[PDB]
């Protein structure tokens, strides 16, 4: 029996009960409700009542943990919502409130149900408050897997991640028409919101896979990573991986001249356990790396500066990235840990007339607001407030390390001696720019004024992090009552 | 005691002190500061920049800096600026040993010519042929009756092997030399031709040789160098099959004879070319170190390292030809950079990801350490792993083992090539020639494929890795333990073979058909997320590699060779043909530069050939050079962006077309 879903299959495409099937367990699902019509007794709608209402939603159970999910129905009446399809994802909402159990919605709508008249603004609305009330309390992760259009995009906007699916999927707030209509340009509907404009452009996605069974088969190995609620402790799995695996391959990452690049995976690798790497947002800013990993099996969120692009240079894209990673990473109490390489911030006019000043602001304020155990690491070099920004000892950090030949100073060597000696003899770069970095680009001084911990060899890096990630496993530091901060958005 | 090299003879020489409780000195470059032959000795001084000329071959940094050490004596090593007169002449200049031999035989017997006189000195059975001019047809069909041969026609000015063709009947010999005399006329401006007696099929046998400055000169059990690619040997083995003491005792006692006839004192070693009839030909003979050595002393232990050492004081050696005798046989192969399947592209420039060697029962000399790096400027040499033997079966299969759990990430490497020659039924026939690889490689190289039984073994083993990694991550007891999966590798699935398992124990299961099956009860044995994984069903023994998955994927490895097994259930299996297969673009037009700055050296010429992984040329910006490479392409047509150019702006920097 393979009944109704032959046109389906026909335009190479999957079905919502089939995802829900194949991403939870072989036989956990308990589909919640079933018989729902629509009662709307309006434009010819009196006909056509449908059992399901175009919408699943159940328990479901993942790696014996259980979940909260949803699926939009695309066959039936394009999946547009209702007054009676929302009322179903609120009760799934409020029920996951109540338990502490995340929410994982796969988003297919074609747009609102106009035969409702009003009433799809009113779902809309309360879907939109049940997501601003529960973010920060159960993490929340959205899939689009069709066309999702209108203004049913904003609720995946204030989930934690959005991911997307290669082929068949797009989204954008106004359609196509209207732009032809008012400014009068011809763009298809993937020129406009296509996968790859999302992870490139905007910065809406936070990945993108090639098929529904990938999507599935790696947002399983997504979901073992994450804390079941705001209350819960961070998992830990077991793992024969041990933190004294030697690895001093990470004596010979770093080059021996100043000018030269290097990968800093090269460096992320060694110190987490094996094949245990989440990338997120990969395509996008790529001169900083964020994402998820365990540490002798308990899972940190890594951020890193990479000098392969741009010369490790932070930038608009890159602070915001960071800054909803940390935000989401102390939300629900997970470890932090940052490998620090940059030469400042990046210099152009389309950088203050974009608002260089107030984005640049938020990894800061990010990095300061943080009470979770945080590591910093400092490889190479560190200037100016990018210092200062990227998880500095004196925003109330845990330990900072630094490698034998880093260089901590104000800025660079040729505008100290500029600003030093006005109208100094000339020729003084020669015998003044390589005594100022000398004496003062080593880590010694900053070493002196206490701001490092202490200078370790390259080699020792695991263990350092392990020690140092056990021992902070009970930190309880909490910040003056406020009704909520004032974030610089 | 210093060395010279730098290479894996360098840890070698800090290695035989050992036992002979010799301090020893080890210089380096700058970029060689974390070379393990550094750490391994107990002095180390720099010679300044890496590039070759001031590294090690900056005699006066070297010579100079023996001056501190206090060392007696300094290893000459086997590479680079060894047994050479202008730095033999420089020690002896401050009056210290050279550890090697000494000048009078170097250059009387490593110089290109006059060695056919040392060779016709006492013959020793030199190259035959009538050695003469052959103004007939006459003359040359009489002198190819003479012996018979494949007349072996070359030209007397031609070298290199312009002017030859090889004759073996009289028509023929009339034919080849009328085509002969043709060519070499226009070519050499010479018309005198000579006969030699031509070699069948050459196997290329070597005679190892030791000698010392007092006496007692003793002749080592014979190699083989007979495979060679662009001629460079790859492997080689010491008691080569076609072995009678009838010649070989000769041959041991023509050596020796030979040795004190230049007073030699260092020996190097004999070449030989030897046809199925049992020739012997001492020319092209070596005065240099051979490290070929290592399966020499696995058939007899006689310590080269040793024993010239010790003749470097003017004292005899420790043994004599009366003890010397064979316990068996070696295989030896040499690991290169040099990626073959795909051209003989060169890998340069990355540090090993990771890698571990493999040390059952087998020995490996190598100097690329965990974290080092291979520079163009040097030799792309990994390692050269050497296994010990009695029988070819028995070495031989240890090889193979030894092949699959050597564990090399961050680079290319031959190891597929060297694995699929010592597999070839061809290769353990018995014998083989000089022209075997372009004879069994006519068109670029393709690696043999799999069996049916190797194919369904690895998916059994496959199968059990997934279930091994699935019931890790599972909460406390709430995990599986069966499954029924459908693997089918490749696109489009070809071959799906359901499999069962049921994970009776740690590292056992019970892999059948499906449900109501028939059940094996082998054994995998792997860490997570490790590399190695030894699979036991029954007395078969094998071992596969694990590389990465994408939880639908695996990228596992079969007899040095990746490939991608699906591992997929019941509903993925039946749902993956429903799901679109996009073909990605395929553009061969120009490249841009992805971010504005500074050209500053530029790699590749215009409207030249260019190949997958080249550097083309490197931007600096905001003080920091990039590399911006050629992803994949045969050829270009474009025009070259001029150095320091400072416009990028996403131009068209190189136009591929
Ligand atoms: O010396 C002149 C240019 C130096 C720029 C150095 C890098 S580029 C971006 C960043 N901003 C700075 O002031 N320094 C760094």
């Amino acid at each position: 029996p393979t009944a109704a879903e032959d046109l389906r299959h026909k335009k190479k495409r999957l079905t919502a009960m089939e995802r829900v099937q194949l991403f939870c367990d072989p036989g956990t699902f308990r589909e919640r409700d079933a018989l729902v019509e629509h009662e709307c007794h309006n434009f010819g709608m009196e006909k056509r009542k449908v059992p399901g209402d175009g919408f699943i939603t159940g328990t479901g159970k993942v790696f014996g943990r259980p979940v909260f999910l949803f699926s939009h129905d695309f066959t039936v009446f394009g999946g547009s919502l209702s007054r009676t399809n929302a009322a179903k994802v609120v009760r799934i909402m409020e029920e996951a409130a109540k338990i502490g159990v995340p929410v994982i919605g796969f988003n297919d709508s074609g747009g609102a149900r106009i035969h409702e008249g009003v009433d799809s603004l009113a779902g809309y609305a309360d879907i939109f408050l049940r997501n601003t009330l529960f973010s920060g309390v159960i993490p929340q992760i959205s899939v689009i897997m069709g066309p999702c259009a209108g203004g049913a995009v904003y609720s995946p906007a204030i989930t934690d991640f959005t991911f997307m699916v290669e082929t068949s999927s797009y989204m954008f707030v106004t359609g196509p028409e209207v732009v032809s209509a008012v400014g009068g340009k011809l763009v298809t509907k993937d020129e406009l919101g296509g996968p790859h404009v999302h992870a490139t452009k905007s910065g809406v996605s936070a990945g993108t896979f090639p098929n529904d069974i990938v999507a599935m088969a790696q947002l399983r190995r997504l979901y073992s990573y994450l804390p079941l609620s705001n209350r819960d402790p961070v998992p830990v799995l077991p793992t024969a991986d041990e933190r004294y695996r030697d690895v001093s391959s990470l004596n010979t990452v770093v080059p021996t001249e100043v000018k030269e690049a290097y990968d800093m995976r090269d460096v992320i690798y060694p110190v987490i356990d094996h094949d245990s790497f989440f990338e997120i947002q990969p395509q996008f800013a790529k001169n900083i790396i964020c994402g998820f990993a365990r540490v002798e099996g308990r899972s940190v969120c890594i951020i890193a500066n990479q000098p392969k692009v741009q010369a490790g240079v932070l930038d608009i894209d890159s602070s915001v990235k960071g800054a909803r990673m940390v935000r989401f990473a102390d939300a629900f109490n997970i470890p932090i840990i940052t490998f620090v390489d940059v030469p400042g911030f990046l210099p152009g006019v389309q950088q203050e007339y974009g608002g260089i000043i107030r984005h640049g602001a938020k990894l800061l304020y990010a990095y300061a607001e943080a009470t979770v155990p945080k590591v910093t690491i400092i490889t190479r070099k560190a200037y100016g407030g990018a210092y200062d920004v990227m998880s500095s000892k004196h925003l109330r950090g845990d330990s900072n390390y630094a490698w034998p030949h880093a260089e901590i100073a104000v800025m660079g060597a040729a505008g100290a001696c500029k600003l030093l000696y006005s109208k100094e003899t000339a020729e003084q770069q020669a015998q003044r720019i390589a005594d100022y970095e000398k004496t003062f680009c080593t880590p010694l001084s900053a070493a002196r004024k206490g701001f490092v911990d202490a200078v370790i060899d390259p080699s020792e890096t695991r263990m350092r992090v392990c020690e140092d990630l056990e021992r902070l496993a009970r930190k309880q530091l909490q910040n003056p009552w406020k009704k909520h901060g004032n974030i610089p958005l | 005691v210093l060395v010279a090299n730098r290479g894996e003879i360098a840890c070698r020489v800090m290695a035989t002190c050992r036992r002979l409780g010799i301090k020893t000195v080890a210089v380096y470059s700058t970029a060689d500061e974390q070379a393990k032959h550094v750490k391994v000795a107990d002095e180390s001084v720099c010679i300044g920049p890496p590039a070759s000329v001031e590294s090690y071959l900056c005699i006066d940094k070297i010579v100079d800096a023996c001056k501190k050490t206090g060392a007696q004596a300094v290893h000459p090593g086997y590479g680079f600026l060894s047994e050479n007169g202008e730095f033999q002449s420089a020690l002896q200049k401050n009056n210290i040993v050279f550890v090697g031999p000494d000048a009078h035989s170097i250059e009387s017997m490593g110089d290109k010519i006059e060695s056919k006189r040392l060779a016709q000195r006492a013959g020793v059975t030199c190259i035959p042929g009538f050695i003469g001019e052959v103004k007939t047809h006459e003359d040359l069909l009489r002198f190819a009756r003479e012996i018979g041969y494949p007349v072996m026609i070359k030209a007397s000015g031609g070298g290199g092997g312009k002017g030859m063709r090889v004759a073996y009947n009289d028509t023929q010999c009339v034919e080849y030399y009328d085509m002969c005399r043709e060519e070499a006329k226009a070519a050499f401006h010479s018309d005198k031709m000579l006969v030699e007696r031509f070699i069948d099929h050459p196997r290329h046998i070597e005679i190892q040789v030791i000698a010392d400055r007092r006496g007692n000169t003793v002749y080592l059990p014979e190699r083989e160098c007979s495979i060679q690619r662009r001629n460079q040997k790859v492997i080689e083995e010491a008691p080569s099959v076609l072995l009678d003491a009838t010649t070989r005792k000769a041959m041991g006692e023509e050596a020796v004879a030979m040795a004190r006839a230049v007073q030699y004192v260092s020996a190097g070693t004999v070449e030989n070319v030897v046809n199925p009839q049992k020739q012997f030909y001492f020319l092209e003979m070596n005065t240099r170190l051979q490290v070929e050595h290592p399966i020499t002393e696995e058939i007899t232990g006689v310590d080269l390292v040793e024993q010239m050492l010790r003749a470097a004081a003017d004292l005899p050696l420790s043994i004599t030809q009366d003890d010397i005798t064979i316990n068996g046989h070696a295989t030896e192969c040499r690991v290169y950079a040099e990626d073959p399947m795909k051209n003989y592209f060169p890998s340069i420039g990355r540090l090993t990801m990771y890698q571990e060697p493999t040390g059952a029962g087998v020995r490996c000399d190598s100097g690329i350490i965990e974290g080092s790096q291979i520079s163009v400027y040097y030799d792309p040499l990994i390692c050269k792993l050497s296994t010990w033997g009695r029988d070819r079966a028995e070495c031989i299969g240890r090889m193979e083992k030894a092949l699959d759990e050597y564990v090399i990430r961050g680079l290319r490497h031959n190891i597929c090539l060297l694995r699929d020659v010592v597999t070839e039924p061809r290769y353990r026939s018995g014998s083989i020639t000089t022209n075997y690889l372009q004879e069994q490689y006519p068109n670029g190289f393709k690696k043999a494929e799999l069996t049916a039984e190797e194919m369904q073994l690895m998916y059994e083993v496959a199968a059990c890795v997934h279930l091994k990694r699935e019931r890790l991550h599972y909460t406390q007891g709430t995990a599986p333990s069966e499954r029924q999966l459908y693997l089918s590798v490749g696109a489009g699935q070809e071959g799906e073979t359901p499999v069962y398992v049921r994970y009776l124990d740690d590292s056992h299961f019970e892999i059948g058909a499906s449900k109501h099956g028939p059940f094996r009860k082998m054994e995998v044995v792997w860490k997570a997320s490790y590399p190695i994984i030894r699979v036991k069903d029954g007395e078969a023994e094998t071992v596969l590699q694990f590389w990465g998955t994408n939880e639908v994927t695996y990228g596992m490895q079969m007899r040095g060779t990746t490939f991608d097994v699906n591992v997929m259930s019941d509903l993925q299996s039946t749902l993956a043909h429903f799901v679109p297969i996009t073909e990605a673009t395929t553009n061969t037009k120009q490249i841009l530069s992805p971010m504005p700055g500074v050209i500053v050296a530029i790699k590749v010429q215009p409207g030249q050939m260019v190949v997958a992984g080249e550097e083309l040329l490197t931007l600096e910006a905001m003080k920091m050079r990039n590399k911006i490479h050629a992803q994949a392409d045969g050829k270009v047509k474009e025009v070259k962006v001029k150095l320091g150019a400072t416009v990028e702006d996403n131009e068209v920097l190189v136009e591929l077309e």
